[PDB]
RNA sequence: ACCAGGUUGAUUCUGCCUGACGUGUGCGCUAGUCUUGGGGACUUAGCCAUGCAAGCCAGCGAAGCGCGGAGCGGCGGACGGCUCAGUAGGACGGCGAUAAUCCACCCGCAGCAGAGACAAGGAUAACCGCGGCAAGCUGCGGCUAAGACAUGGACAGGCUGCGGCGCGGGGAGGCGCGGGCAGCGGACAGGGAGCGGCUGCGGCGGAGUUGCUGGCCCAUCAGCUGGUAGGUAGGGUAAGGGCCUACCUAGGCGACGACGGGUGACGGGGGGUGAGAGCCCGGAACCGGAGAGGGAGCCUGAGAAACAGCUCCCACGUCCAAGGACGGCAGCAGGCGCGGAACUUGCCCAAUCCCGGCGGGGGAGGCAGCCACAAGACGUCGCACGGCAAAGGAGUGCGACUGGAGGGCAAGUCUGGUGCCAGCAGCCGCGAUUCCAGCUCCAGGAGCGCACAUGAGUGUUGCUGCAGUUAAAACGUCCGUAGUCGGCCCCGCGCUGUGAGGAAACCGCGGGGCCCAAGGCGGCGGGCAGCACGGGAGCGGGGGCGACAG
């Protein structure tokens, strides 16, 4: 129909959430917070389907009432809060710090990280705009915004921002030869090094990526999230490490080569 | 939404072929089936397996015979009873995929525990040895079955015995 | 019209050919709407007007026990043939009977001429129930 | 197969768990919640009443007295 | 009310369109605020999205600049001398955009003689504009849209832009 | 990747009819168990009794006896649900555009006037009384709150005109920002349960416009068009626009099918059926659109031209004390009507989720009931247990029809009746191997038969792939324009490969001992003559031949 859609059907839910067909008619509609709906999952999926702390919404209401959940260092006592890629969920009960990240199966996965890796997160910039009075403040893809950054930070760059401090502590540029994470597409959840950038004046810059295994693929640069320069990875890598093993490789391990 | 479903059986195109109508019934009276639908289910299930193999032998991608062909043969071996393929990747798949096309419907009809009870001389009376399955006397390793079209597997085939 | 750029001419031409196909001709004309008896909807139900004497097509020599029936949904007066021997005495005047086709795509079946529909139920109970005595007419 | 929970206090049990399972163990019935058909008519009468109930019932019986 | 849709229009080929749905507020237009001269009355409208649009119903003065020297005053509007789209709009003295209007010359001639005191050559550069100033005729165009902004701002006509317009009225 | 019966004395054909198979709609007969799904779409977007379906709150907090909960204030009610009338492009799908635009929740940022400021003014509802009135509804008086409505006070953002260099971004600019002169204008006087207001930038969530393109039939619809096509200018709008107006050009579309008509036409994801090319269907889960008896107009709001909002008209219907007052079940059950054709006026928020700042609400939704409507599996009565919101079921645990029997077509030249009657039979046919029974037998089997529609059968619609001497069919001839097709030699475009991006459901595949199965659940794939890159050939362009082309 027309207007702000309050409901969300279960089949219309993103398949990255991994909701079953027969779970119900409706899926939890996310609140309209920091990440886009195509690139987010609610808290209420993670606390019942991933971490399984609550089996019931009554248990889930209690967990967010007592405010033990905390994502990106803020308490966020909302059932449908959209947590997205690179965001860090830190629960002081259980002392469990996790970073939301994709998997090889094209689904969201909670990757357990250290207490020290939880102190920061990575954010891809959206635009760069001078504010009133000459403040050059940039805007990230997850809706965060930071001022007085490095002037070399231009579009499609990822910045390492502190959590407990609102500043940006680290900068990573978008060149060739950078460790990239593929956020959207057929190659979702693949980690590779950028080989070439094709500019395509007018629309849709294309990035050419080969992975660690050597498999080459092409994506849009808007689906390219830098996670490291040539020497280092700025985050921990999840289980499987973004290799996206082929179907014949899945066949060859079962029956021999 | 809705759980999906399918049609297990099909009917023949010419329903009164006197050649077919007794070749059905000897394949039915061998295993003591309830109806022709029980026979036509396995005649369908064997057919699209044969139809699966014929589209793999035609294939240009040799990855397809690797992925789906070994999957088809393991389906024939593990849950089915085929029990002879090595999966070596030394093209014994194509030696065995052309053995898929000679498989009959009776090759699948023997696999049911209605027949497998008779295979170990357990109840001796197939035309009413199903009475023992229907009243829960046959028990596989720890579980009882009242479904005579159970389609026992490779490993389970020895472990059948009567219980009380 | 067999050149590589003749597709719009071939669609224009073969559609005009297809209008001469008799099966497609009825869907194009909408004859199942022009007669609302049995085409668009099965099982027409109507009120019996009189019992009809109609004789079979020769060489066969018999008398089929047809009835005129005025439909409820249309008011159309169509004749319908009664099967199932002796059933014509079990149906009476001002009954409300349901009519079915013959399985002949709108034509007459066998020796009967002109009669394109046949009765199956009288006063919402079937004639197979009355030919053997399974049910009772209210 | 049983999926069973091991709590540490009776108060966290009756708080976290759903109200029907504590009716299974002990039969609390702490909230009556009369019936669904009664609570609908009880609320739907209260909706048309503007003001307090006592002003509305007084004006009603004053007209009923006349 | 008035609409903005082309659902009543014909197509490019001239075919008539069928009108079926009820009118939407997505494409609704309004009356022309035929802004005239008088004491200032602006109409406030909660238009689409709650934003307040002010249209001028009557309008007394306009913030008019002299582009040659970069100074401005709000001189009073006297009459519309020329309107480009219709001469009906100048007969009624309707203040719209691009309407050549006769301004109050008093506030502008005070600074114009003051700069003419220092630079004597200024009057000779465009003699026609300073010809009408001593007669008291000063003309400007509205550049703002008074039905949208609620103001009648513009610039003083000078130069060849002036002799273009005085041939038009 | 199939044919069989039927024109003849017999034959070979053409040819259609019919059988044989799937599918879905209805009927009929019949019926043991379980799981799962579906079910007033078609006719009547027909009419509706009764009940219920959208409410909530934390600011202020009256009555009532600190508790309390009224009203104010706020948020939602524009979502879901239902339906498919309209709609042949205002849709939808694919690819875009918005440098032509607006915005609530929420998120991230910056901020919020010293004014007497240890501070804010008049009200009103609730309430206290007094009433009117059949009812629906409403008046008078008296007081009294604020995160309601004001006052106070302008550092900025903002608006408009003019000026105007740069620095950033973008494919492209006064788009952002800094620097100017004017005219406007404009963000905290809140609270001892967490805070809450307001302004701006950036999102998110929406939304409006919009480009290209694709998709039914009719030529017994061939020309159509006047705001029509364009220009200038203004208006109007959130916003580009003939959107509108003023003046002016004479355009615009069309056999590459305009225009007009038809549709028992919502579109799509898809479904059915076929070896395939195809043909047919898409009411129906998800997405988009549209509607709420027919209409039109609007208020409030961020968002409605809203309908379980208003105003009016129309058509139906109801109550009245005769002054007036009301009703819109294409929400959920249920009734009537319609028809061939479609369930209980059950229980509940337990699950799925939504509104609300939480305790609340939810006929969304689930559970059960009804129905052989469908898929799948399996046969020929009461405790305890078990599960369940609750109950019931699952799980332990004890004490046989339906149709036929001449051929097609499987199975009777058995018995009795019937004697061209009655009847049967899709076709051929019979009048006792065909009627009607009995027996036996056959087919499928808890299902089966029938009708209708559709696909295949059908190379009887023919692109693949028909036929046109005589079977149906070359127009009497010739000219002829669009159309379609077209000689030889010697960057652009078609075509094509890969890739991007593309929802799930579905489908294909693959697992996966739900007891099996249909499944559930998890993997992997496909879709697009749009986009990007690649491509040795093909075509253009231009010369040279001069074709048993002219
Ligand atoms: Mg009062
Ligand atoms: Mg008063
Ligand atoms: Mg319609
Ligand atoms: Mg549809
Ligand atoms: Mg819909
Ligand atoms: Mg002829």
């Amino acid at each position: 129909t027309r207007g702000p859609r309050r409901h969300l059907k279960r089949l219309n839910a993103p398949s990255s959430w991994q909701l079953d067909k027969l779970g119900g008619k409706y899926a939890p509609k996310p609140s309209s917070g920091p990440h886009r709906l195509s690139e987010c999952i609610p808290l209420c999926i993670l606390l019942t389907r991933k971490l399984e702390y609550a089996t019931t919404t009554k248990e889930l209401k209690y967990i967010l009432r007592k405010k033990m959940i905390k994502v990106n260092g803020v308490v966020r006592t909302d059932k449908d809060f959209p947590v997205g890629f690179m965001d860090v969920i830190s629960i002081d009960t259980t002392n469990e710090n996790m970073r939301l990240l994709y998997s090889n199966n094209r689904a969201f996965m909670l990757h357990n990280i250290s207490s020290e890796e939880a102190t920061y997160r990575l954010c891809r910039v959206s635009k760069k705009k001078m504010g009133i009075g000459g403040i050059p403040y940039i805007y990230t893809q997850d809706g965060s915004t930071f001022r007085y950054c490095d002037p070399k930070i231009n579009v499609n760059d990822v910045v390492k921002v502190n959590i407990k401090e609102k500043k940006v502590v680290g900068f990573l540029p978008f060149k060739s030869g950078m460790k990239v994470f593929i956020t959207k597409g057929k190659n979702l959840g693949c980690i590779g090094v950028i080989s070439g950038i094709e500019k395509h004046m007018g629309s849709h810059d294309i990035a050419y990526v080969v992975d660690a295994k050597g498999r080459s693929f092409s994506t849009r640069t808007s689906n390219a999230f830098i996670i490291g320069d040539s020497e280092s990875y700025w985050i921990s890598l999840p289980e499987g490490e973004g290799i996206k093993i082929s179907e014949l490789e899945k066949s060859n391990i079962k029956y021999g080569e | 939404a809705r759980p999906k479903y399918s049609k297990r059986s099909r009917v023949p195109r010419k329903p009164y072929e006197k050649d077919r109508l007794i070749d059905e019934m000897k394949l039915l009276g061998e295993f003591g089936l309830k109806n022709k639908r029980e026979l036509w289910t396995q005649e369908k299930i064997c057919d699209d397996i044969k139809k699966r193999a014929r589209d793999l032998l035609i294939s240009t991608d040799e990855s397809e015979i690797i992925i789906n062909g070994r999957a088809l043969l393991n389906k024939l071996i593990k849950l089915g009873i085929f029990s002879d393929v090595d999966f070596k990747d030394m093209d014994d798949i194509k030696r065995n995929l052309e053995k898929v096309l000679d498989l009959t419907a009776s090759h699948f009809l023997r696999r049911r525990l209605q027949h497998r009870v008779f295979e170990a001389c357990l109840a001796k009376s197939v035309h009413h040895a199903r009475n023992l399955i229907n009243h829960r006397h046959i028990t596989v390793r720890g579980c009882v079955i009242d479904k005579p079209g159970y389609m026992v597997f490779a490993e389970n085939e020895g472990h059948i015995e009567i219980n009380k | 019209m067999k050149g590589l750029y003749c597709a719009k001419k071939l669609k224009r031409n073969r559609q005009a050919k297809r209008r001469n196909d008799p099966t497609y001709r009825k869907r194009l004309l909408g004859t199942k709407y022009k007669q609302d008896i049995i085409g668009v909807a099965p099982q027409a139900k109507g009120i019996v007007l009189e019992k009809i004497e109609v004789e079979a097509k020769q060489p066969n020599s018999a008398i089929r026990k047809a009835v005129r029936v005025q439909l409820i949904k249309n008011g159309k007066k169509v004749s319908a043939f009664v099967p199932y021997d002796g059933a014509i005495n079990d149906i009476d005047m001002n009954d409300i009977v349901t009519l079915e086709g013959f399985g002949k795509k709108g034509r007459s079946k066998g020796d009967i001429p002109g009669i394109r529909y046949k009765v199956c139920k009288v006063q919402n109970v079937s004639l197979l129930a009355l030919f053997r005595g399974k049910k009772d007419k209210p | 197969k049983c999926k069973v929970r091991i709590y540490e206090s009776p108060e966290m049990l009756r708080e976290i768990e759903r109200d029907f399972v504590v009716k299974r163990k002990t039969g609390e019935e702490v909230r009556k919640k009369k019936a669904r058909r009664v609570r609908k008519k009880e609320r739907k009468e209260k909706a048309k009443i503007f003001g307090t109930l006592r002003r509305h019932l007084k004006k009603a019986e004053k007209r009923a007295q006349k | 009310g008035l609409s903005r849709s082309n659902r009543h229009k014909r197509t490019k080929t001239g075919a008539k369109k069928p009108i079926f749905c009820k009118k939407r507020k997505f494409h609704m237009a309004r009356q022309p605020s035929n802004t005239k001269i008088g004491e200032d009355k602006l109409q406030e409208l909660r238009c689409r999205g709650g934003v307040i649009k002010k249209r001028a119903l009557r309008l007394s003065s306009g913030n008019f600049t002299c582009r040659t020297h970069g100074f401005s005053y709000k001189t009073k509007i006297m009459q519309v001398m020329y309107h480009p789209s219709s001469n009906e709009l100048m007969r009624t003295n309707t203040l719209t955009k691009s309407a050549v209007i006769k301004l109050d010359s008093k506030q502008f001639k005070e600074k114009f003689d003051s700069i003419l005191s220092t630079d004597s050559e200024l009057k000779n550069t465009d003699p026609l504009f300073f010809s009408n100033l001593d007669a008291g005729k000063l003309y400007g165009v509205i550049v703002s849209r008074p039905g949208q902004c609620g103001r009648a701002d513009g610039y003083i006509l000078q130069g060849d832009e002036l002799n273009f317009y005085i041939n038009k009225f």
